[PDB]
């Protein structure tokens, strides 16, 4: 039947990464979540008129299990590489996440998008021009998202699906 | 009729329930949201006890009430005014007779004594199971000691004297079994010869047993204080979650050690023996319900340096590939089969902690702290109940001890394992991957040959236990 | 996984808490800290079926005697515990039996009679007297020691079997 896309969210812990998938999968309009629920990470969507199923792996909270990253990553067809716009270290981590994805998938051209996440009102330290320049150097899209208003969230995931479709 | 209550002007916990102060979920009621006053009222309710709620509340309350304020509120709850004499009592006293005091006696028996006892039960659970609040705030402990030590009257006396002693014991602070543990097993390395201990020289059964004891102890040491508030992900994680981090770092180090043992064995035949031995260890982990250990092996076999070693896995016996495949299937589809297996086995077991961490974090990030109703902000207690359901599951598997004997030297060997040495993580994992490329080059580069490195027999003793008299 | 709600009742000091903690943690508690109300959970395979035991550990001190209906309503089976060196605790058993029957409005509540502290030589309640009482109730009698673990699994898992067959 319909295509299923296995998407994997990667990025530094402690800076609101989990809000991206929660806001997507959520009852968009009721701020509530039970992650233990069978298929709290599967969502049927219509992208450019084509219905598909998103299966999203977000291991947020398990960042210290660093030797499990390879196995988790290999499950994915496309990757959201997420940093927080008020945490420069999480932005500097992006290069190594991308290198690890390329190694695990054994490909120099893996569908991925760079996501800059605004997780609170603390001052931004990564300007959008810096992140656009990084994404352009990698040949991938850049999407900014809000962890509170849901802005950018659909764009991040739909853009990644388009990268998979056009691979 | 129901008992009359003190005026809400003199005793705040007698205010009537309303949607402005408490909301229930759709046979005791389950609270969705409420003011802190209403939560404490129901925590210590005169009509029923709610031990689950006591645990849930004491595990999670610091997200909405400070410890000092909680103590003030339960002391306020405890201090219940008694009703005045009724008209019948008045008339008796006016005639020089003793009043029956029926309403007063009922209120003492059915309201004051149950509420006061349930306040003391909160204090008892607080001191016994959440003592870190008092370790971190000596003045809070003084206030609790003073409160308990000045409760008067004989109805509460046994529990007041008991709680006083429990507090004093907690300030300065053994297993029995249905059978004997099995005999410790030895292979090439003999007892006391710690300098020869290694992956292939220790007995694979005993490697799995001693790692299971170690990993069980690490699992059992993690307290809910290290989890609530997602504190293991925050800047002070080393202060707030040290036992959790020690547990995860052990798991990571063992996984990396397995990878290092594999890729530093350059001879193909020897490396097949190494991989085969690690799968045997995985088989014993499965028999012991050590799921952390199972996934340590699975993570190593699916790491980038090991996963690509097609020439090595080609020589692994089919039965061992099947064992590894069925272990890997536990993690597939968001751990569907793992979760079902964990809920089916007979403990003791060692759960994989990572799923709990993700579920606690997402529950706390995905639900609001408060619900706004009728212009009021109510504490969203359903969110805290969901977190405490997870910490309760963790605790349930922390109770059962393994009936296995510690071998102090093997224990020390695995405690001191340090595969990365002084190297940083990226440097080390690049080293492992470059070794993988050296020992099995990318096609179309030819497969080289390498000399043997082990001088002792590679044949496994197997993983079925032996039993001399 | 079927869930079973077990309640442990009996006079103060007979070893209800020690029995429960021995079952849950394989540890014997030497202290006598009177219980108000405690609850424990245990996943265990019994007769090949996995279940989840919810165990309510109740207060035996007489000062809490007016607070029992609320836990007897919730329980699905009751361990009725006395100590074999305490004749008064044995005489208290029938009061718990009758209250459980009244609250649950039933003559057929899953129960097990437990004579605890069987590690002690100085017995004052003979096994025959307790067995006679158990037969009059239609329930098994199991002697236990929270100290040595004798009979402990048998007492709790027999109660589970009686809830299962109810
Ligand atoms: N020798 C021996 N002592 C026991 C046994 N079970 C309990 N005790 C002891 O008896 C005392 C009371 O035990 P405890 O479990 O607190 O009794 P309880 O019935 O729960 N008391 P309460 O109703 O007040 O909560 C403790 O000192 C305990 O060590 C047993 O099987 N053998
Ligand atoms: C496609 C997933 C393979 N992961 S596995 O089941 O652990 C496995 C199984 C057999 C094998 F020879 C090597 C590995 C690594
Ligand atoms: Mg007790
Ligand atoms: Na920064």
């Amino acid at each position: 039947g319909m295509t299923e896309y296995k998407l994997v969210v990667v990025g530094a812990g402690g800076v609101g990464k989990s809000a991206l998938t929660i806001q997507l999968i959520q009852n968009h309009f009721v701020d509530e979540y039970d992650p233990t629920i069978e298929d709290s990470y599967r969502k049927q969507v219509v992208i450019d008129g084509e219905t598909c199923l998103l299966d999203i792996l977000d291991t947020a909270g398990q960042e210290e299990y660093s030797a499990m990253r390879d196995q988790y990553m290999r499950t994915g067809e496309g990757f959201l590489c997420v940093f927080a716009i008020n945490n420069t270290k999480s932005f500097e981590d992006i290069h190594q996440y991308r290198e690890q994805i390329k190694r695990v998938k054994d490909s120099d051209d893996v569908p991925m998008v760079l996501v800059g996440n605004k997780c609170d009102l603390a001052a931004r330290t990564v300007e959008s021009r810096q992140a656009q320049d990084l994404a352009r150097s990698y040949g991938i899209p850049y999407i900014e998202t809000s962890a509170k208003t849901r802005q950018g969230v659909e764009d991040a995931f739909y853009t990644l699906v388009r990268e998979i479709r056009q691979h | 009729g129901q008992m009359r209550l003190p005026s809400a002007d003199v005793y705040r916990f007698a205010e009537p329930d309303s949607e402005e102060n408490i909301i229930f979920e759709e046979g005791i009621p389950i609270i969705k949201a409420g003011t802190v006053i209403k939560l404490i009222e129901r925590l210590t309710y005169h009509m029923y006890a709610d031990p689950n709620f006591v645990r849930t509340f004491l595990t999670t309350y610091r997200s909405f009430c400070k410890p000092q304020e909680l103590l003030s509120l339960i002391i306020e709850r405890f201090e219940i005014p008694e009703p005045e004499p009724t008209e019948a009592d008045r008339i008796a006293i006016e005639n020089g007779d003793q009043p029956l005091s029926a309403e007063l006696k009922r209120f003492r028996k059915e309201y004051i004594q149950p509420v006061q006892l349930r306040v003391l039960n909160v204090c008892r659970h607080w001191v016994e199971h959440h003592f870190y609040d008092f370790e971190r705030d000596a003045y809070l402990l003084q206030r609790m000691e003073e409160f308990i030590g000045t409760v008067r009257g004989k109805a509460m006396k046994k529990w007041v004297e008991s709680i006083t002693k429990i507090i004093q014991r907690k300030k300065i602070a053994n297993i029995t079994f249905q059978s004997s543990p099995p005999t410790v097993e030895w292979h090439i390395s003999r007892p006391g010869h710690i300098e020869t201990f290694d992956l292939l020289t220790l007995h694979p059964i005993e490697i799995a047993r001693q790692l299971t004891l170690l990993e069980s102890d690490l699992y059992r040491a993690v307290q809910p204080s290290e989890l609530v508030g997602s504190v293991w992900t925050k800047e002070d994680k080393e202060i707030n979650s040290p036992n959790l981090l020690k547990m995860i770092r052990h798991t990571t180090n063992l996984t990396l050690w397995f990878e290092k043992c594999i890729v530093e064995t350059e001879n193909l035949e020897e490396r097949v023996a190494v991989v085969s031995r690690i799968i045997e260890i995985l088989q014993v982990f499965q028999e012991l319900n050590n799921f952390n250990g199972v996934l340590e092996v699975v993570s190593a076999m699916n790491s980038s340096p090991v996963y690509r070693l097609d020439h090595t896995f080609e020589q692994i016996p089919s039965r061992q590939k099947k064992i590894l495949e069925e272990a890997h299937e536990l993690s597939e589809d968001h751990y569907k089969k793992y979760l079902a297996k964990l809920r089916s086995i007979n403990p003791p077991c060692v759960p994989f902690f990572g799923i709990y961490l993700t579920n606690i974090l997402k529950t706390e990030e995905g639900n609001p702290e408060v619900l706004k109703r009728h212009g009021k902000e109510l504490i969203n207690f359903s969110k805290r109940r969901k977190v405490a359901e997870i910490t309760g599951e963790i605790q349930q598997y922390q109770n059962q001890p393994y009936c296995l004997r510690v071998e102090s030297d093997i224990k020390r060997f695995f405690e001191n394992l340090n595969p990365m040495g002084n190297s940083m993580e990226k440097e080390f994992t690049d080293y492992l991957f470059n070794k993988s490329l050296e020992i099995e080059p990318r096609n179309p580069k030819p497969l080289p040959r390498f000399p043997k490195k082990y001088s002792y027999p590679l044949k496994s003793p197997g993983v079925r236990p032996s039993n001399p008299r």
